[PDB]
């Protein structure tokens, strides 16, 4: 039936998504490393499929995962079309 | 709110009358003219169309004058709109009377009950008096040939030559002075009444489309109620030019 | 439960022929959507405003082009809701005749009955009458026809009229212009001519709607063949 | 607009303006406004789509009548656009009348039928002050039987005619000419195209976006004629490709 | 004004004025006390007359011989009250044959009074009953008012400064089940009086008494049958 | 919130220029100034709970009453303008009765609450009857579609809850329902939990003491509308005062 | 018998009052004309949760009582003083309906059982379709007077304090009558006892004649 | 119209108190109770001579025992009598008793409030009736008057006057007439009070006394009959 | 009988301003006089308005409420002509006149038009649609004793025995000019009776006997109208009359 908090179409909106986003960030630096010497596109795709929501509020916490992401990519020449091309989604 | 007007429909006004009521009167002066003339033989209503276009088509011929039974008629002054409903109530009135009483209906006992309802509604209802004033020509045996005016007012009228609807009190005058008591027959009625339609009009310029002209005249064992054709009217238009130099001479 | 509210009369007589509310709502037809009706003398064509300027227009049924029944088509100006009672009281009305007759309700009488309704808005308190005016056709008498109805409850006799924007301007061009033993073919070319003169802006096929009444009987126009009417013609 | 003059008793009543205007009427109006219900309506081929905002006050809620789609009818489905009071009076009327139909008709209704119903009813409202008209906007979509599908918009007056595509809302103007690109654009009319491009659209006029959870959408498909919500479910598979669509 | 008179504007606390005013107009009207036992219920009301050459209008007023109603208000709008509770009771005698409970017959009475504070130009009705009745369960004084809102009390006054009726009848409230017929009514002028001022106190021809149940039939004990009912009395307390 | 006392609710027809009429305004402040009536909607069924106003020791169970069944297994918690909502009772009473004459089974919430709300607008449209000037929860347990609780405002807006609550402060008492889950609950825990809301929520500045009355339809009443069991009672009452402490 | 214009037939309802409490025993057998439609069905309705009902006569004429009963129990739940009913009301109110509905061509000689302890009232009460009621010891109507109610009240005649044990023994021996005589059914019985607290009644349970009537 | 549902902050409508001053125009009644019968007196209003006393009354018979004269304004009186006779009428088939006084009073009493500006039907008006009636007749409790107002309230009396000045006519009243007395002493003290009150003074033609005793029938007076009651004043 | 306000609002005056301004309704109905005889009671009016080009029968303020009752009106005022509104009050009274003989067969009561006609008035005050009338009537007739009957009723509900009336432009006015042209002679003779009529009517009207139309009823033969040429024979000779009493 469900009683009490959250509903089952409603309520689901403030915590399940944003959280997920939020965590992912903090995990990042430890997948970055592998990265950089390859196999970069599972590492960004984890956070990517959250990224998939098309809220105003998911991209506030976004901001924070670039950060430490961007380091590795541009000292690369291959890594780099990849962080730029989910960006491009966002706009579009 | 609908405590703080004032329409003075079923309240009384300082007058002692309704102001819904002496305003009909109004409304009907500055719409199209209808006169019923008594003849010897026959009665006829002509009446002038609330259309000034210069374009008609036809499709309903009964634009004004309406033949409610094949013993009656009936002109329209004022607005068609309040007319149209009760062109319905009419056609009902005047056959439920004949299908008892087998006797061409009274011309008097028709617009009695008729101005019944026009109170009715300004008395009580709620609802306005109807903007339109009924001329009704018909033949009863024990009156003879008759004409009978009707009111929003619930006013009645035993007539043998009235106007109502446009310019009024001329229009009056004008039948009463071409035409006495009991003087000019059918045909020659026929010509007094666009001649006088010609001058009291809303717009100038008489022409077919802007009149109809309605003959009752008792044929031979029937009495016979038909709406003129445009063609017989223009006939009569002419006869009308000849007839203005007849009623100075 | 019950209601009350409003059941004294709210419309006063002016000294002109029609009373005061009534005027207005003439004038709530001429904002309203053009709409031109000229009688070919071999039937009658009536043409209207397909859009309610928006410009996304799918019509395959929605339209304001409606047959009543065998021979007779409404095309209207103003307001929606007033016109769809119309139109189902219209058939009601076609086929109380169709029973007694076995032939439709003649274009005269359709008028009158309409009529009285429109009317009843006017006098009783709590109501308002239509904002629509009809151009009516119809085959009665083996001569077509066209009729006005106009939303006081008046009748105004037409062989061509105009309504919509400019409707003041458009009777007086149209009773000036006005063309009968016109082939059917000719019927659309000078329906759609005069439409451009009363409608401002773009025309296509989502931008008109035509209907023609003859002698097989009433039908809409497909949006194909309207295109090819107002291509031809100057 | 006009406020408009009396000449009448017009003030408080819907009697004429000399607009043509009717006072209860444009009321009607900013009776959507209070109710921040706005919808964007996209016909196709495959479907017939309709996307609407869910309200929550709070977590604790049933969907049952939270939710703003309703069954007008088992294949052709509605939704009411604007104050939440007056919708679902609205609802009530229709269906007793649906269920009229049902009756009278015997079957599954054409959409052109079913919006001529409502719009009849309407205009007792409309004309009457006596009961101020209900100030909800309807825009019904179901798959006419030989047609196809169908989006008709009725106004709270009951106006209604046929569109490419149409919304519904506290504004109407602004959201028709950013649909008008869409359908310009006029795209492969598919299940999960129709779905996306209508998602789409609702988002880009508010500048709020949103989850599938936040909205509810209502398909009528070639598929199954039956008026089906989708869920939080299947409305997440479009939302899902809409990010990777450009 | 004229947004007063209005059934259709309202405070900003919600309350319609109309509906205010309707409440008044008991207070304005004369302190009736109503109270019950576990084997009666006693109505005693304060009468008024005309002159010193009549003789005073019992505003108990007469409906079944099981329940008995008290008014405290207009004449006029009691009547049209009346003519309704004696239609209803006498109903449910005849199809249910039940001695009708008090407790359902108030609430459909609430219903009626209400339909006025909603209807647009329709004033409310301003008369108080304190309706007496015997049912199989035992007694109660029901105590219904101008709105909807009706009370099930062991003991309630209503009329003038009627707060302090009640504070004595709180003090015996216990003591009104153990109590008998006749000291129901003596615990009801005991009441009555502090309404009132305390220059004065009651009189024999002011008084009027009310006795239910069905182990004793209805009576109405008028300006002389009064007297057996009344000794015992005790005057002002304070 | 919009209205003035002048002008746009001087009928009962007249429709405000802002889309929502001034009178459901005036309806939904009297709701507002009225004291907390709650109804929590369980697994196992629904625990009401409306505190019941004593101004004197006189007074028995009749008197301020604010629980009603409008069937016999429905229950009606109102708050707001008393003389409206028992109005409002007796013809949703005759409602309910009609239904079960006719369809012959517990009647399920969803169809009441899109009735009753389309009656409760009817009013604000008509002339000759005024908007219903409380809000109220409808609550049932029923094996046709088990618990059920919607609430209906005054507007005549029908929603459904999980659990809902109206009073003085109607935004606190709904953060307090969510942070519980009754998910974890069955019947008998959710009185307790109604218990205590009622006395904090509500401020006195016109009662002086009140007594808290409430009723089960659940498990140990059997589907039908029945008042509280007394070890159900008793298990409720400690934990109010507990809870304020 | 004895029961003008029915179909689906109740065949047979014991009722006896004892010191507060009752014994109804009826059967589950229920027949559709001659048919045994439903081998077991429960012929006991819940008008509260403090009364009871019982009926004998025509099922579907039952059915119709079942739904003016429950009207009635919500009218008085419906005020909010949450009263239960008074078992001569309900069945009282109901009475008078039945001499409304005889002038109609439908025929109803409809017969229940009320027993109640409500409010503070203790009812028996017997209301017919004809509107034959009473408050009594023991009843039973339309089959169940042609054959058992005759012997029920010669006990009942000289000794007016039966007990529902010295019943239970005579309700199993007549309804062993029923199931030979009657064409509505063979045997099989719900057995309900009403109490004026609590409505209560163990499920219809098979039962089985016993034969010596072919000695001579 | 301005308000119809006035209310004062007191409790009482503005409108019932507009109702006595209607009374005080009208005509003036005086119904006093006796052991001996009921004699009930009321104001023909004389202004020619040519009006005749036998053929036209103002004390009309509610039934053939019992007798109500009015005061105030007169069309209002009218329909509060044509409904009281039929009650009255048809209570005597079906009881086969005479109609308390009493009994006829209340049913009148609903009458008089009920208005209200909008929702009016024939049980309700747009304003309360500004008439006072005596009821006076004799029944099986003995002869009873009962007196009814414009404010819709019975009352028992056995001596009210209500007409030019209501409480002036029944202090009048007051100072002369003693609770239990000879027909002939009451039937003086009606007609005493009634000439200084009015502007008009005692003739024959002027007032209008029928008496009904018990164990008789309701009698409206002869030209004679009435010229013997003026000689006592 | 449908409003939305009420008819009319109670004075601190003791006055009904519909019954009054009701009064001033039924002036429009002109001057009318009536005397009783010993066997023909009679009613004459003004205003015939003669111009040969209508008939008499429609400006009648006599009116034939039955065969052995007749009546006419007016009250107090100056203003304006209509026959109209007076006339509606006339098709109650017919009814109401019909109805009683149904009733009672032998020749109806003046008495009870009177009274039914008082409490008439007093009933469409309650309506609120209803317009409210204030009139008075001339009621002639006779009884099932054979005896003329001339009553009178008033806008004050109020009815009155009389051996010789008039109402009209001033109902005290004409009234009390009636007074000093009554003597005892006047009312057994059949002829004296038929003289003061004309004499009243003689005074507000130029050039009556066309404009003073009146009927004579009798105890044993109907409603007699008489032609006008019969009564300007006597209006010749009245006014010869009407100038010596004066």
């Amino acid at each position: 039936m469900a009683d009490g908090g959250s509903e089952r179409a409603d309520g689901r909106i403030v915590k399940m998504e944003v959280d997920y986003s939020a965590t992912v960030d903090q995990r990042l630096p430890e997948c970055e490393k592998l990265a950089k010497e390859g196999r970069l596109q599972e590492v960004i795709e984890t956070l990517l499929s959250l990224e998939k929501q098309t809220r105003t509020a998911s991209d506030m916490v976004s901001t924070s995962r670039i950060l430490v992401a961007v380091v590795k990519m541009c000292y690369e020449a291959k890594e780099w079309d990849l962080l730029n091309e989910n960006i491009m989604l966002l706009s579009k | 709110m609908s405590r703080r007007y004032d329409s003075r429909t079923t309240i009384f006004s300082p007058e002692g009358r309704l102001y819904q009521v002496e305003y009909a009167m109004e409304a009907i002066g500055h719409a199209g003219t209808c006169l019923g003339i008594l003849a010897n033989d026959g009665v006829l209503l002509a009446a002038e169309r609330r259309n000034i276009h210069k374009l008609l088509d036809e499709v309903f011929f009964s634009e004004k004058i309406y033949k409610l039974n094949e013993d009656m008629a009936c002109s329209v002054a004022g607005i068609t709109s309040d007319a149209n409903v009760l062109t319905n109530e009419l056609r009902l009135i005047a056959q439920r009377y004949l299908l008892q009483y087998q006797e061409p209906i009274p011309c008097e006992q028709l617009v009695t009950a008729l101005c019944d309802i026009k109170q009715a509604y300004t008395q009580f209802g709620g609802k306005r008096p109807f903007g339109v004033s009924l001329l009704y020509i018909g033949w009863d045996k024990h009156y003879g040939f008759q004409l009978y005016q009707s009111d929003p007012s619930g006013n009645y009228g035993g007539w043998k030559a009235t106007c109502i609807g446009n310019n009024s009190a001329a229009a009056v005058s004008m039948l009463k002075q071409d035409y006495k008591e009991g003087e000019m027959t059918l045909k020659s009625a026929l010509a007094l009444a666009v001649k006088v339609l010609n001058k009291t009009m809303d717009v100038s310029k008489l022409s077919a489309e802007k009149v109809e002209i309605a003959t009752l005249t008792r044929e031979n064992g029937k009495t016979v109620i038909r709406v003129l054709k445009q063609k017989e009217v223009e006939q009569l238009i002419k006869k009308h030019e000849e007839e203005e130099a007849k009623a100075e001479r | 439960m019950a209601e009350r509210g409003y059941s004294f009369s709210l419309t006063t007589f002016s000294p002109s022929g029609k009373l005061v509310q009534i005027e207005y709502a003439l004038a709530a037809v001429a904002g309203g959507a053009p709409s031109v009706g000229i009688k070919a003398a071999n039937g009658v064509v009536l043409a209207t405003e397909k859009k309610q300027k928006s410009i996304l227009y799918d019509e395959r049924s929605v339209h304001k082009v409606e047959p009543i029944t065998k021979h007779i088509g409404l095309v209207y100006s103003g307001m929606g809701p007033d016109y769809r009672v119309l139109v189902h009281r219209a058939r009601k009305l076609a086929q109380q005749y169709y029973l007694v007759y076995q032939e439709p309700i003649p274009t005269a009488q359709l008028v009158q009955r309409v009529a009285s309704v429109m009317q009843e808005y006017t006098q009783s308190g709590g109501v308002r009458p239509f904002g629509v005016s009809l151009l009516i056709c119809g085959w009665n008498e083996g001569r077509p026809y066209l009729f006005q109805s106009d939303p006081s409850g008046a009748y105004f006799a037409w062989k061509a009229t105009a309504m919509g924007k400019n409707y003041v301007n458009g009777k007086t061009f149209l009773e000036k212009r006005y063309n009968e033993d016109l082939e059917l073919e000719d019927a659309i070319h000078t329906a759609i001519l005069t439409l451009k003169e009363s409608f401002e802006g773009q025309m296509t096929e989502d931008n008109i709607e035509v209907g023609i009444c003859n002698e097989a009987g009433f039908r809409r126009l497909t949006p194909t063949e309207v295109r090819d009417y107002l291509a031809a013609i100057a | 607009m006009s406020r408009g003059s009396s000449a009448g008793f017009d003030r408080h009543i819907t009697i004429f303006s000399p607009e043509g205007r009717l006072y209860q009427v444009e009321y009607a109006f900013k009776a959507i406004n209070q109710g921040g219900l706005t919808s964007v309506a996209v016909r196709g081929k495959d479907c017939a789509v309709i996307v609407t905002q869910k309200k929550v006050p709070d977590k604790l809620l049933d969907s049952s009548t939270v939710t703003h789609l309703f069954k007008i009818t088992e294949n052709i489905g509605c939704v009411m656009t604007g104050m939440t009071a007056d919708s679902r009076s609205q609802v009530q009327r229709a269906r007793y009348e649906a269920a009229n139909w049902k009756y009278k008709y015997g079957y599954e209704i054409p959409v052109d039928m079913l919006c001529k119903r409502i719009a009849d009813i309407s205009q007792v409202y409309t004309q009457n002050a006596e009961m101020r008209p209900l100030g909800c906007c309807m825009i019904l979509i179901g798959i006419d039987e030989e047609q196809g599908p169908q989006v008709y918009k009725c106004d709270p007056a009951g106006y209604y005619c046929g569109f490419k595509a149409t919304a519904a809302g506290v504004k109407q103007t602004e959201s028709t000419s950013f649909l008008e690109k869409k359908v310009k654009k006029k795209f492969d009319w598919t299940f999960e195209q129709t779905v996306e491009t209508a998602i789409t659209c609702l988002s880009t006029v508010l500048s709020i976006d949103f989850k599938p959870s936040e909205i509810e959408v209502g398909v009528v498909t070639v598929e199954n004629p039956k008026f089906r919500i989708l869920t939080e479910a299947e409305i997440d598979a479009h939302l899902v490709a809409l990010a990777e669509r450009d | 004004n004229q947004y007063d008179n209005d059934v259709t504007v309202w405070s900003p606390q919600g309350r319609i004025h109309q509906i205010e005013y309707a409440m008044e107009a008991v207070k304005q009207g004369s302190a009736t006390v109503g109270l019950k036992s576990k084997t009666h219920a006693v109505l005693v009301a304060l009468k008024r007359a005309q002159s010193e050459l009549a003789a005073h209008q019992k505003k108990i007023l007469h409906v079944d011989n099981h329940i008995g109603i008290s008014i405290a208000g207009l004449t006029a709008d009691a009547r049209l009250l009346c003519n309704f509770m004696r239609q209803e009771c006498l109903d449910s005698r005849f199809v249910f044959d039940r001695p009708l409970p008090v407790s359902r017959l108030v609430s459909l009475i609430g219903s009626k009074t209400q339909i006025p504070t909603q209807r647009y130009g329709r004033r409310p009705y301003g008369v108080g009953l304190l309706i007496a009745g015997y049912d199989d369960m035992g007694p109660h004084v029901f105590q219904t008012c101008p709105s909807a809102n009706y009370f099930d009390c062991r003991a309630m006054s209503i009329g003038a400064r009627s707060q302090s009726a009640r504070t004595y009848l709180e003090r015996h409230m216990s003591e009104f089940m153990q109590c008998n017929l006749d000291e129901l009514v003596k615990h009801g002028l005991r009441a009555l009086r502090e309404t009132l001022p305390a220059e004065q106190d009651l009189t024999t021809k002011n008084v009027s008494i009310g006795i239910v149940g069905k182990d004793l039939e209805f009576t109405i004990y008028d300006d002389d049958d009064v007297s057996p009912f009344l000794d015992g009395l005790e005057e002002r307390p304070q | 919130m919009s209205s003035i006392g002048t002008g746009y609710d001087l009928s009962a027809s007249t429709f405000s220029p802002d889309g929502r009429v001034f009178q459901v305004e005036y309806a939904m402040k009297a709701v507002e100034n009225s004291s907390t009536a709650i109804g929590i909607r369980c697994k196992d069924g629904v625990v009401f709970g409306v505190e019941k106003l004593v101004l004197s020791k006189l007074y028995e169970e009749g008197s301020n009453k604010r629980l009603f069944n409008v069937d016999r297994h429905v229950g009606m918690a109102v708050a707001g303008l008393l003389a409206d909502a028992r109005s409002l009772a007796d013809i949703a009473r005759e409602e309910a009765s009609n239904f079960r004459s006719n369809f012959g089974y517990n009647i399920p919430l969803k169809h009441l609450a899109d009735r009753v709300a389309m009656y409760v607008h009817a009013y604000t449209l008509y002339s000759a009857v005024r908007p219903f000037g409380c809000s109220f929860m409808l609550g049932s347990y029923s094996v046709n579609d088990g618990a059920q609780l919607y609430m209906i405002d005054p507007s005549g807006v029908s929603y459904g809850y999980w659990g809902c609550a109206i009073g003085k402060a109607r935004q606190a008492a709904k953060t307090e329902i969510e942070k519980l889950q009754m998910k974890e609950m069955t019947c008998r825990d959710v009185v307790k939990e109604v218990a205590k809301i009622i006395y904090i929520v509500h401020d006195e500045v016109k009662d002086k003491a009140f007594e808290l009355e409430l009723s089960w339809v659940g498990e140990l009443t059997k589907g039908r509308h029945e008042i509280v069991p007394k070890d159900v009672r008793e298990e409720a009452e400690k934990y109010a005062k507990e809870s304020l402490k | 018998t004895q029961n003008p214009m029915v179909t689906g037939t109740s065949v047979l309802g014991v009722k006896f009052d004892c010191g507060v409490v009752i014994a109804a025993d009826m059967l589950g057998s229920y027949g559709s004309l001659a048919r045994f439609r439903n081998i077991s069905r429960i012929m006991r309705v819940n008008d509260s949760t403090m009364l009871g009902a019982s009926g004998d006569y025509a099922d579907f004429q039952y059915l119709k009582q079942v739904l003016g009963q429950m009207v009635i129990d919500e009218e008085l739940f419906g005020d909010g003083h949450s009263y239960s009913p008074r078992a001569i009301h309900s069945w009282l109110t109901r009475a008078m309906y039945s001499r409304r509905s005889k002038m109609n061509p439908l025929w109803n000689t409809k017969v229940i059982g009320g027993y109640a302890g409500g409010e503070s009232f203790l009812g028996y009460v017997d209301m017919l379709g004809v509107a034959y009621e009473a408050p009594s010891l023991a009843t039973g109507y339309g089959a169940y007077l042609a054959q058992p109610l005759l012997r029920e009240v010669l006990e009942k005649q000289p000794v007016l304090s039966q007990t529902e044990a010295r019943e239970l023994v005579e309700r199993c021996m007549r309804v062993l009558y029923y199931r030979d005589a009657r064409s509505y059914n063979r045997f099989q019985v719900a057995t309900v006892t009403e109490k004026g607290v609590e409505i209560e009644g163990p499920l219809s349970a098979q039962t089985n004649w016993d034969i010596a009537h072919m000695i001579s | 119209d301005r308000g119809v549902n006035t209310f004062s902050p007191e409790g009482r409508l503005f409108q019932v108190e507009y109702a006595i001053e209607g009374h005080k125009l009208g005509s003036t009644a005086i119904g006093i109770q006796t052991s001996e019968g009921v004699c009930l007196a009321v104001e023909k209003r004389i202004t020619s001579p040519l009006m005749e006393p036998s053929s036209i009354e103002k004390i009309v018979e509610i039934d053939a025992h019992i007798g109500c004269a009015m005061s105030g304004l007169i069309a209002d009186a009218k329909t509060l009598i044509d409904k009281a006779r039929v009650e009255t009428q048809n209570h005597w088939f079906t009881y086969n008793e005479t109609m308390t006084v009493e009994s006829v009073t209340q049913a009148v009493s609903n009458l008089a409030l009920q208005f209200g500006e909008e929702d009016a039907d024939p049980g309700a008006m747009s304003r309360p009736f500004g008439v006072a009636l005596l009821f006076g007749g004799v029944d099986e409790k003995g002869p009873q008057l009962f007196h009814m107002d414009p404010s819709g309230t019975f009352v028992q009396c056995d001596a009210r006057a209500i007409g030019s000045a209501s409480e002036g006519a029944q202090s009048s009243l007051q100072e002369v007439y003693h609770k239990s007395t000879t027909l002939k002493e009451a039937i003086k003290s009606s007609l005493i009070i009634l000439k200084q009150v009015m502007e008009e003074k005692l003739n024959a033609t002027n007032i209008e006394l029928a008496t009904v005793q018990p164990g008789q029938n309701f009698h409206m007076f002869t030209k004679e009959e009435l010229e013997e009651v003026i000689k006592d004043i | 009988m449908s409003y939305d306000r009420a008819i009319t609002v109670f004075s601190p005056d003791g006055h009904l301003f519909q019954v009054e301004y009701a009064q001033e309704a039924v002036k429009k109905g002109s001057t009318a006089v009536g005397v009783r005889g010993r066997d023909i009671v009679v009613l004459g009016v003004e205003k015939k308005s003669v111009a040969k080009l209508q008939d008499e029968r429609t400006v009648r303020k006599i009116c034939a409420l039955d065969d052995n009752v007749c009546m006419a009106f007016a009250v107090v005022a100056s203003v304006s002509g209509l026959t109209a509104d007076a006339r509606i009050v006339i098709n109650r009274a017919r009814v109401e006149c019909q109805s009683h003989r149904l009733t009672v067969g032998d020749p109806v009561t003046v008495e009870y038009i009177t009274r039914y006609i008082a409490s008439l008035k007093q009933r469409y005050t309650q309506s609120n649609g209803r317009r409210p009338f204030g009139i008075s009537a001339l009621i002639v007739g006779f009884d099932f004793d054979g005896t003329p009957r001339l009553y009178q009723t008033d806008p004050s509900g109020t009815y009155h025995a009389w051996k010789a009336n008039a109402i009209g432009r001033g109902a005290k006015s004409v009234r009390e000019f009636l007074e000093k042209n009554y003597t005892d002679d006047a009312i057994e003779t059949d002829d004296l009776t038929i003289k003061l009529v004309i004499k009243a009517l003689l005074e507000v009207v130029q050039s009556g006997g066309k404009n003073i139309e009146l009927a004579v009823m009798r105890r044993d033969q109907p409603l007699k109208i008489l032609s006008p040429e019969e009564i300007e024979k006597y209006v010749a000779e009245i006014e010869k009359e009407k100038e010596e009493n004066e």
